[PDB]
């Protein structure tokens, strides 16, 4: 349906928000910061 | 502009629609006829499933780059439309030159098709339907890449909703491909058809079936990499989202999120319009979170088989990436 679309679209908009404003500390959450380190 | 000449039946005479719907397939495979007047009968064709189709193409028409003079028609002589000159001996010429051109072939696979006279309205309904639904499945096969077929008529067959009688010639679909290929016009005015049936307000019950499937699939098939990343890639919220490479792709994904949502129904057709906008929501735009997803569907995902093949963009640290991100989350 497109309601569920809809749906998906702005919440994809607040994921993306989440992530920008808080990007560091979810970053020591995953244990590092580029892809090309190792992780741990 | 641009202008273009629209033939429309003036009355729901199944006899006078039938003609002027087989001298519209007439004009697009007839060697002497303007690619203006063409993309007019393309219109006649298109629309000929409405109670006034004049009134459908006026009230629908978004388009710039050309007028259209719609031309009402109130009876048929000798297969051409009567109009209220040498203008008359023109579209004798359309006929003759259609006519003479091929092999006594029709635009018709039954060549019985061709002289048939009907006057019942549900064989008219069904010959135009059967008609329109052949033209429409040329905009499904434009749609999806070149990497997949019949299966479409045939279940529409099968399901009686089409009439096998009134199949087209290859060549005549040829015609009206090429057509569909080359004029941007058509394709937009289709696409507000699109748009229109999915409103819809019509008791063209059968005509808004078929066109409904179609619209339908072209939109699951443009769309399917971006919603697919959205909903595997941002929806599962993996703190893997925070790593710098990812940060240009959300941004880009952003944009085209907030597109979908000032555009509306007309951004999934997009694919069918201008070129420079057809690959708007493609998922090689933003490939490292699209191959990151990718990894989370086949990851977690039955139904997400296909994404297992690289069709271009997948970069497979990203994947692993996805696989790995989904494996931890149980
Ligand atoms: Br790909
Ligand atoms: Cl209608
Ligand atoms: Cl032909
Ligand atoms: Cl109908
Ligand atoms: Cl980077
Ligand atoms: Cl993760």
């Amino acid at each position: 349906g497109a309601m569920d679309k809809l749906e998906l679209v702005n919440d994809g908009l607040n994921i993306i928000d989440f992530i920008q404003k808080n990007q560091k500390e979810i970053q020591k959450t995953y244990g590092r910061s580029s892809i090309q380190q190792p992780s741990i | 502009t641009t202008k273009i000449r629209i033939f429309v039946p003036a009355t729901n005479s199944p006899e006078l629609r039938w003609e002027l719907t087989l001298f519209a397939l007439d004009v697009i495979r007839s060697p002497s006829a303007a690619e203006s007047m063409k993309v007019g009968a393309a219109f006649t064709l298109i629309s000929m499933y409405s109670e006034r189709p004049g009134a459908l193409i006026r009230s629908l028409l978004n388009d710039p780059d050309i007028e259209a003079v719609i031309i009402d028609v109130g009876s048929m002589v000798n297969g051409i439309p009567v109009m209220e000159q040498e203008e008359m001996e023109g579209l004798m010429r359309i006929l003759k030159t259609a006519r003479d051109s091929s092999k006594g072939k029709t635009p018709f696979v039954d060549s019985r098709a061709y002289g048939l006279r009907i006057t019942d309205m549900s064989t008219l309904v069904s010959a135009v339907i059967t008609i329109e639904a052949q033209i429409w499945i040329l905009i499904a096969k434009a749609v999806t890449a070149p990497d997949t077929e019949t299966r479409r008529w045939a279940k529409y067959v099968q399901q009686k909703r089409v009439n096998p009688f009134f199949a087209l010639t290859q060549q005549w679909l040829t015609e009206m491909r090429n057509l569909l290929s080359q004029s941007l016009s058509v394709r937009k005015f289709m696409v507000e058809i699109l748009i229109e049936v999915k409103k819809g307000g019509s008791a063209k019950g059968r005509a808004v079936e078929i066109i409904s499937d179609i619209g339908n699939y072209v939109e699951e098939t443009g769309m399917a990499g971006f919603f697919a990343t959205i909903r595997f890639g941002l929806e599962t919220r993996y703190p893997a989202l925070a790593l710098n490479e990812f940060q240009s792709d959300l941004n880009t994904i952003k944009s085209l999120m907030l597109l979908y949502r000032e555009i509306g129904p007309r951004a999934p057709y997009m694919v069918l319009l201008e070129e420079s906008i057809q690959t708007k929501f493609a998922p090689g735009g933003y490939p490292l979170l699209w191959s990151f997803a990718m990894g989370v569907a086949t990851t977690i995902d039955r139904s997400m088989g296909a994404l297992n093949i690289n069709r271009g963009y997948l970069e497979p640290m990203y994947f692993r990436l996805g696989q790995k991100s989904a494996r931890h989350h149980a």
